[PDB]
């Protein structure tokens, strides 16, 4: 069956331009109108646009009409998304998909999709701020570390340099409206061991080469 | 043309029927019979499931069917199987050679008993207030199905601005975890008697309250 | 209103042709084709063909291909049906009817039927020569061996072509009369009977005369049927 | 050829009863191309129904038609005396063919024929032929087996029959059977016998040649 | 003195599939468009039916076919869609009438009447009154097709499946499109005169 492979996604600064590729196996590409669809992390599908099989027409969602350009090279079996003046809103997975039917078709559906290519738009690299989340004393107490305002992913969090494992819960990160990430790692701990065992979280943001330690003490 | 409105989540048990609604306007779903449906599994591309409101492309089981009534289209899945746990989007022509996707519907096929969430709420750390910021951290764990509505309150009035909530992730024990955060000014944090993180799950609210 | 009037009865020798005519009136002639159906005596309907009054196109039943020709004349709003090389089993009544089963202009099939019909044309194909009937008595016995009800009659034998009419006592005796349909004998001549049942007690005093008329030969026969006393 | 079979051959019903006439087709006949005609004796056929269910103008609404595929029905919901006639169905889906007809006659209480036998008139004998006439007067039902025996020898192929139409007053039939012999053969034998059978009853009426 | 054979197209037993739509030419006849004034649904663009009896034309064209009820709205000037793009196109400057009536009793059956086809896709949109009767299976890949659908081999036509229990928008509709043409020749189709 025909296979679509998107390429070209990258971490890019807002305002730059980026051209995505989408390469189809075999020779079936010349017969089909192609589409672009995007999906922001945890958000729904957004129909972007279409170019006809022969290039006769190109259509565009209003949200990107005039800023994105769709084109194709039937010689090279490849479809293109030219993205201009990139915004924070453009961070997403970018899909190319083939019309269910060849030639002028359009009224039915998109039946073969590629695997996607990821575009992430933020200004610069930011290491996190780490803040301690203090416990307040079932005999169980929760303490943790807030890893605030970083880009890009990922951060890894250990507790007491590896010795503390059971009880720790490192939550997935939120993606903020700004483009920065934050997460938290909590550890559930016996209440009687506060102030005798010291609790240190080790935050490691390899994209900025920064390790931070933070001791967490009862407040 | 505006998003098509789908319920955020819906659930049914194996062998039962569930219907996902998809309401648009007179200039899309109510205008045309070019209404289509897509199925998307975690980390996968969408799969094409319905077109012309109720026709099925090659290799899609008859237990998937559609219908349309006024400005609302429906997707109906009878005899639910476990493979059907996925997100479902409707899709509609909007005139002038434009297509529009609906919001998306998380279908969970029940495989274990309902689990309520447990909520841990952290106040802003003392260190962060000294840096002139404030973040309320609301931690949500061990619920099923993996869908919640999080709401914040300053004293009793609902807080809309400064909320950031993750999309639930499947834990190791196949319950779900999620987090919400409230971004705040030291002064506004201190000007209330209490803040309150309110998680709703299958129509039942767990609440956690924190005071300056 | 709509009306189609056909030509009169025809007797034809085997081998000859017959041409029946069909005069239409009370509707726009060139909008409807004309269809033709025959019915041998005592039998069902047999389709013959169709013709457009707008352009002369014809559609004939396979059975009559080569022997039938159908025609229309637009100024006299009349349709014609010619059948050639007549054999004996072409003896039938021939009907025309206004067609709404195939269109006159385009010759394609329509949601309708043969809606107005002509009164029919009898066509007798025979070698027989015109002949008046012999009338013979069916005499009652003046010895009554069947309750008090006696049957008596006229045997009207060996005449051609159809029809004869039979009355009794010049139309004054009517109740109880049965004039049977004629039969075609293997001589080629038609033959029939007319009977009537009467009180046995009335034979002595009532006079029973059958009156047999046969216009093709200009022959009327009046026969007094008397009781056979032997 | 699309062959049309109508059943039963004869339908015996009473005034006011319901008439259900069948027309079956050896292949599919489109409902657009099926028609019913009525033909009373001595008159031309009249169109009743065209297109399976459409009534021709002027036709009483007690006539209706239905069916599709290969099965078509004509219904006379309430039989008036005018309705007792023959009925033909007709198709022009492919070429054009007729049914064989169904006769709808008046059902009445059974009536035994009053039977008479007539020797040849002597007037006729002088001419060289003998017509022996057997009369079955005013009987019901129509079905009736008439046999000729001569000196107890059963005859075949030398008689002919004629039946009246159903009577306007008593709904009966009369029938004649005419036996034709040469004057030579008529005079060679003695006992002339007409044997009328319907059901479990045969009635033979006879005479002896010359005998008073 | 010949009446126009409009009744022959309206009362035909048989309508064409829309992809292979039927055209009758009508000429040299008296027309009575009171017929079109008489459960039918008519829409005239450019003329009024009562005024049509005061006009003469060189020819009149009657195009007929069957489509789905919810597709009838595509038989109108300036429209676009499944049927108008690929099956039957009216010109934007259309002078004429569209008549459509529900034909469920005639064109549906419980097992599905599949005898009406329509076109799914095309190398370009249809021009006004263009008729494309191609049925050759579109070959998309290197392998030949041989009249039958398969992988990379697409039938361009699909049957309607008409059943009488379907909703109105999915049960069959018969439709006739009357064009009125006038050109550099004498006008033969006049009205009741
Ligand atoms: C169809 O035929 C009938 C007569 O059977 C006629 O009255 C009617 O006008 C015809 N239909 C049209 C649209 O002319
Ligand atoms: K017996």
């Amino acid at each position: 069956e025909v296979q679509l492979v998107e390429s070209g996604g990258s971490v890019v600064q807002p305002g730059r331009a980026l051209r995505l590729s989408c390469a189809a196996s075999g020779i079936t590409f010349s017969s089909f109108g192609m589409y672009w669809v995007r999906q922001a992390p945890g958000k729904g599908l957004e129909w972007l646009g279409y170019i006809a099989y022969d290039g006769s027409d190109t259509y565009y969602a209003d949200s990107v009409k005039g800023r994105f350009t769709i084109s194709r090279d039937n010689s090279k079996n490849t479809l293109y998304l030219q993205m201009n003046s990139l915004r924070i809103e453009d961070t997403a997975v970018y899909y190319c998909a083939k019309d269910y039917y060849p030639l002028l078709s359009y009224y039915y559906g998109l039946d073969v999709w590629g695997q996607g290519t990821t575009v992430t738009v933020f200004n610069q690299i930011k290491p996190p701020s780490v803040f301690p989340l203090a416990p307040s004393s079932g005999g169980t107490a929760a303490l943790g570390c807030l890893v605030k305002d970083y880009f890009p992913e990922p951060v890894t969090v250990s507790w007491n340099s590896g010795a503390l494992t059971s009880g720790v819960h490192t939550f997935p990160a939120v993606l903020q409206s700004s483009g920065l990430y934050s997460l938290s790692s909590v550890v559930t701990v016996p209440s009687s061991s506060l102030g005798t065992q010291t609790y240190i979280c080790n935050v490691n943001h390899k994209p900025s080469n920064t390790k931070v330690d933070k001791k967490v003490e009862p407040k | 043309q505006s998003v098509l409105t789908q319920p955020r989540s819906v659930s049914g048990s194996p062998g039962q029927s569930v219907t996902i609604s998809c309401t648009g306007t007179s200039s899309d779903v109510g205008a045309y019979n070019y209404v289509s449906w897509y199925q998307q599994h975690p980390g996968k591309a969408p799969k094409f499931m319905i077109y012309d409101v109720d026709q099925r492309p090659s290799g899609v089981p008859d237990r998937f069917s559609g219908s349309k009534s006024g400005n609302t289209a429906s997707l109906i899945i009878s005899g639910l199987q476990a493979e059907d746990e996925a997100d479902y989007y409707c899709s509609s022509y909007a005139g002038s050679y434009i297509w529009v996707f609906g919001g998306g519907t998380q279908l969970t096929v029940l495989g274990q008993p309902k689990a309520a969430p447990s909520v841990t709420l952290f106040p802003p750390s003392s260190e962060e207030l000294q840096a002139n910021k404030a973040t309320l951290v609301c931690l949500i764990s061990d619920f099923y199905p993996g869908a919640v509505t999080v709401a914040w309150k300053a004293d009793s009035s609902p807080v809309k601005a400064g909320v950031e909530t993750t999309t639930p992730s499947k834990q190791s024990n196949n319950k779900y975890a999620a987090s919400s955060y409230l971004s705040l000014t030291p002064e506004q944090w201190k000007s209330h008697r209490s803040y309150s993180c309110q998680v709703t799950h299958e129509g039942s609210t767990v609440e956690k309250t924190v005071a300056p | 209103q709509v009306q189609l009037v056909q030509s009169g009865a025809e007797v034809k020798k085997p081998g000859a042709s017959v041409k029946v005519s069909c005069k239409a009136s009370g509707y726009p002639f060139t909008s409807y084709g004309i269809s033709w159906v025959r019915q041998a005596p005592g039998q069902g309907l047999e389709w013959m063909g169709w013709i457009s009054t707008y352009n002369g196109n014809t559609n004939y039943a396979q059975k009559f291909q080569g022997r039938v020709t159908m025609t229309t004349d637009t100024s006299t709003t009349t349709g014609y049906m010619e059948l050639r090389r007549l054999r004996s089993d072409d003896t039938a009544v021939y009907y025309c009817a206004r067609d709404y089963t195939r269109g006159a202009w385009f010759g394609e099939s329509l949601i309708g039927g043969f809606d107005n019909w002509g009164q029919g044309t009898l066509v007798t194909v025979s070698s027989a020569s015109t002949k008046g009937p012999s009338v013979f008595p069916l005499a009652p016995s003046s010895k009554s061996t069947s309750g008090g009800t006696a049957a008596l009659g006229c045997l009207v034998k060996d005449y051609f072509p159809e029809p004869v009419t039979v009355s009794w006592n010049s139309g004054a005796l009517t109740s109880g009369v049965h004039t049977f349909p004629a039969v075609l004998q293997s001589s080629g001549l038609y033959s029939l009977s007319s009977v009537v049942t009467v009180p046995s007690s009335s034979l002595g005093t009532q006079t029973y005369i059958c009156n047999v008329n046969h216009k093709p030969s200009n022959t009327k026969v009046d026969k007094k049927v008397e009781p056979k006393s032997c | 050829e699309i062959v049309l079979t109508q059943s039963p051959g004869t339908l015996s019903l009473s005034p006011g009863e319901r008439a259900t006439l069948s027309c079956r087709a050896s292949q599919t006949v489109s409902s657009t191309s099926l028609a019913w005609y009525q033909q009373k004796p001595g008159q031309a056929p009249r169109l009743l129904i065209y297109g399976a269910s459409s009534r021709a103008t002027g036709i009483p609404d007690r006539f209706s038609g239905s069916g599709s595929g290969t099965d078509f029905t004509l219904t006379i919901s309430r039989l008036e005396p005018e309705d007792f006639a023959v009925y033909y169905c007709q198709q022009h889906d492919t070429s054009l063919t007729f049914g064989g007809g169904t006769k709808v006659e008046i059902k009445r209480t059974v009536a035994a024929p009053s039977v008479f036998i007539f020797p040849p008139s002597d007037e006729q004998l002088k001419s060289g032929t003998a017509s022996v006439v057997c009369l079955l007067n005013n009987f019901y039902p129509r079905e009736a087996k008439v046999q000729w025996k001569v000196d107890n020898a059963l005859q075949s192929g030398n008689s002919q029959e004629s039946v009246t139409e159903q009577d306007s007053k008593d709904s009966t039939y009369s029938l004649s059977s005419t036996l034709t012999l040469s004057k030579a053969d008529y005079e060679k034998h003695k006992v002339y016998a007409c044997e009328v059978t319907q059901g479990t009853t045969s009635v033979t009426k006879s005479f002896n040649r010359g005998e008073c | 003195t010949n009446l126009c054979p409009f009744h022959e197209v309206f009362n035909a037993t048989t309508f064409a599939s829309v992809y292979a739509w039927n055209r009758k030419r009508i000429s040299n006849c008296v027309a009575d468009y009171s017929v079109i004034y008489n459960f039918f649904a008519f829409k005239c663009y450019g003329v009024s039916p009562t005024k049509l009896n005061d006009l003469c034309f060189t020819n009149v064209y009657a195009d007929s076919f069957v489509i789905r009820g919810n597709e009838v709205s595509q038989i109108a000037p300036g429209q676009t869609g499944n049927i108008a793009d690929y099956n039957y196109k009216l010109p934007d400057d259309f002078t004429g009438c569209v008549i459509a009536w529900n034909s469920n009793k005639l064109d549906s059956k419980p097992s599905g009447n599949y005898n009406y086809l329509y076109r799914l896709f095309r190398k370009s949109k249809l021009k006004p009154f263009e008729r494309d009767i191609s049925t050759e299976i579109y070959q998309a890949g290197n392998k030949p097709c041989n009249g039958v659908a398969g992988p990379n081999c697409y039938s361009p036509l699909q049957s309607y499946g008409f059943r009488p229990t379907y909703g109105v928008g999915h049960q069959p509709y018969r439709v006739v499109v009357l064009s009125f043409e006038l050109l550099h020749a004498p006008a033969t189709v006049c009205g009741p005169k």
